[PDB]
RNA sequence: CGGUCCGGCCGGGAACUCAAAGGAGACUGCCAGUGAUAAACUGGAGGAAGGUGGGGAUGACGUCAAGUCAUCAUGGCCCUUACGACCAGGGCUACACACGUGCUACAAUGGCGCAUACAAAGAGAAGCGACCUCGCGAGAGCAAGCGGACCUCAUAAAGUGCGUCGUAGUCCGGAUUGGAGUCUGCAACUCGACUCCAUGAAGUCGGAAUCGCUAGUAAUCGUGGAUCAGAAUGCCACGGUG
């Protein structure tokens, strides 16, 4: 169909200048207060030198650069029929789609104290364990099984 | 002192009533000023507006009372004797009062 | 739980986790230390000889657990006359006020399957 | 809306003249959390029991061109099916349609 | 604790009692009015009272004094 | 610019503002690229800003014999002691029975108290009802201000700060319930609202499947009013966070 649209790139943190903790506050905004978020990621490192955590270079780096996606799965119509295709990640949400599968599994773990949720959260991505690795690794493990249609 | 509560359903008509009271008082020889507009008072209302049923039919409805005072300062009697007995365009109401 | 029977053991919170048990009820354990002029955090260690026992008897500054089942006792026997529309409402698997006949009905007449 | 809705309110009003009329308040001088419990204002209590006809209900605004209650705008005395209609027909001031 | 501390009462059925007590194998004292309170001294009588469409039999017991009238009687069908 | 109960409180004034009015302003005209240097388009310059700017608002012949006699006029058919309609009861929250749609929790980016900041628009004279009083309270008295920018309803809340509880099917969160009170009304059975002690069941954020939203849009919290004796969560409006 017609558009083509314009797009937004959102204001970096007011305190690190920032635009990867400024969408990561975004994925962590819940009931729209905003400033509440800043209070639960980055207010803490003796919470990540409590695990895994090793110097303050990969406090928030085990999230960017620890990490490459590439697809996502469902199913796409070829001629007159549906079949399950791996599709091909935008590279702009290629940087920020991680940042779902950590708040995800932190919101919805019970655990209380939801800065120390998140600070043991980015220390189980620190060793390369289960949450968002995994998540990352299941599809890749299904498109070298599918290869046909893109 | 006197003022005289000038009101109407009408933006123009008040302007109209305006151009016939503070004529008659500057060709009558009385000391006045400027006279304020006030802040517009409104009512409004959003109703059904079919005869029957047909619940996308709602539609807004408002209507505005202006009001003006003119404001007398000075004690002079003879000046403002002409207005109390003027005739105004029509639907405007007066009341006097200090 | 020297709150209860012959027991001596009272190493417990004096209102934290202390609710619904014992005949202590949900709000007024807060305000009967207060008013004692007794502090309600750290488990309780330094309230020997009657000094929080004596409160634990008007905690309760009512009739509690078998002696309340007792006291609802008192007018409840109106509704075994059974030629009254309070006690007819009471043997029949009705509700008595705030429900509908089929609309969120069954968690009072009872479950389907 | 059959025509006695409205030609008994008007009988009733009439009749709240003698009972309610700058007398709502009158239970001031008889109300009381305890007042010693004499009695001595009784003599309003006699009048404030006495009418059946009259109350503060059983009334209905409806519209002063049609018996019908619902759909009613009370400045105007009029509905939300008769306004549209007075107001493109030049009937009532102050009110108008579109332009604005 | 009933609504205030004067109960809302009129004595128009009180008053036929006396003669309600002599009606003999006749059909029974019929009433309309179920709001209406139960005094002590009219038990042992047989009432008919409006049940929503007929007038149905009820029987002044130590139960239903002191009380409203229509505590007593139906009031829906279906029954 | 003067006074300086040191306060717009006054003399006074129309300055960002605010409340009001009047005059300008936008036309593809100006410049480039495109295209029969035709028509016409996307950008750029100016400017507060365009290119059916955005919002209101008119309905060519033809459609759906569209909707409504439960809102009227008026013909036909029917009634006219009746299908008239006032009383004492009352019906319309039926129901042994199937299904939608919407709200709020399960907590700890939560719950609570204290400290702490900004409203906006409404409504209101036998009205809204301040300061003050009794009671934990519903609420009842004492008694000003205000008809619209020196009042009342009415400390804006979510938020910001700090301490604390911590999976226990929990002070969370909710159905049901005993006792005692507060209120308008013939009337508070069937068949009303509100407050406080006493008791507190479920609830693990939901499975196939299905539904909706594209930027100040989703989401989130608060203010107000109409109907309105007393009584909806519904409804029409106004702001904050995003």
């Amino acid at each position: 169909r017609r558009r083509v649209i314009g797009q937004r790139k959102i204001l970096p943190d007011p305190k690190f200048g920032s635009e990867l903790l400024a969408k990561f506050v975004n994925i962590l905004m819940v009931d729209g207060k905003k400033s509440t978020a800043e209070s639960i990621v980055y207010s803490a490192l003796e919470t990540l030198a409590q695990r895994s955590g090793k110097s303050e270079l990969e406090a928030f780096e085990v999230a960017l650069e620890n990490v490459r996606p590439t697809v996502e799965v469902k199913s796409r119509r070829v001629g007159g029929s549906t079949y399950q295709v791996p599709v091909e990640v935008r590279p702009v949400r290629r940087n920020a789609l991680a940042m779902r599968w950590i708040v995800e599994a932190a919101r919805k773990r019970g655990d209380k104290s939801m800065a120390l949720r998140l600070a043991n959260e980015l220390s189980d991505a620190a060793e390369n364990k289960g949450t968002a690795v995994k998540k990352r690794e299941d599809v890749h493990r299904m498109a070298e099984a599918n290869k046909a249609f893109a | 002192r006197i003022r005289i509560r000038l009101k109407a359903f009408d933006h123009r008509l008040i302007d109209q009533a305006t151009a016939e009271i503070v004529e008659t008082a500057k060709r009558t020889g009385a000391q006045v000023r400027g006279p304020i507009p006030l802040p517009t008072r409104k009512e409004r209302f959003t109703v059904l507006i079919s005869p029957h049923v047909n619940k996308d039919a709602r539609d807004q409805y408002e209507i505005r009372t202006h009001l003006r005072l003119v404001d007398i300062v000075e004690p002079t009697e003879k000046t403002v004797d002409a207005l109390m007995r003027l005739d105004l365009a029509a639907g405007v109401d007066v009341q006097i009062s200090l | 739980a020297r709150i209860a029977g012959i027991n001596i053991p009272d190493h417990k919170h004096a209102v934290i986790a202390l609710t619904s048990i014992y005949g202590v009820g949900k709000t007024r354990s807060k305000a009967i230390l207060a008013a004692a002029g007794i502090a309600e955090d750290v488990k309780i260690s330094e309230l020997s000889e009657g000094q929080i026992d004596t409160l634990r008897d008007e905690v309760a500054k009512f009739v509690v657990e078998g002696d309340l089942r007792r006291e609802i006792s008192m007018s409840i026997k109106r509704l075994m006359d059974l030629g009254c529309y309070r006690g007819l409402r009471h043997r029949r698997g009705l509700p008595v006020r705030g429900q509908r006949t089929k609309t969120n009905a069954r968690t009072r007449k009872g479950p389907r399957k | 809306a059959k025509q006695s809705m409205k030609a008994r309110e008007v009988k009733r009003v009439a009749l709240a003249d003698k009972y309610f009329a700058k007398r709502a308040e009158l239970k001031a001088i008889i109300s009381d959390v305890n007042a010693s419990d004499e009695d001595r204002w009784n003599a309003v209590l006699k009048l404030q029991t006495l009418p059946r006809d009259s109350s503060p209900s059983r009334q209905r605004n409806r519209c002063r061109q049609t018996g019908r209650p619902h759909g009613f705008l009370r400045k105007f005395g009029l509905s939300r099916i008769k306004v549209r209609e007075a107001a493109m027909r030049g009937e009532i001031p102050g009110l108008k349609k579109a332009s604005w | 604790r009933s609504l205030k501390k004067g109960p809302f009462i009129d004595l128009h059925l009180l008053k036929k009692v006396e003669k309600a007590v002599e009606s003999g194998d006749k059909k029974p004292l019929r009433t309309w009015s179920r709001r209406s309170t139960i005094f002590p001294n009219m038990i042992g009588l047989t009432i008919a009272v409006h049940n929503g469409r007929q007038h149905v039999p009820v029987f002044v017991t130590d139960e239903m004094v002191g009380h409203k009238l229509g505590e007593f009687a139906p009031t829906r069908t279906y029954r």
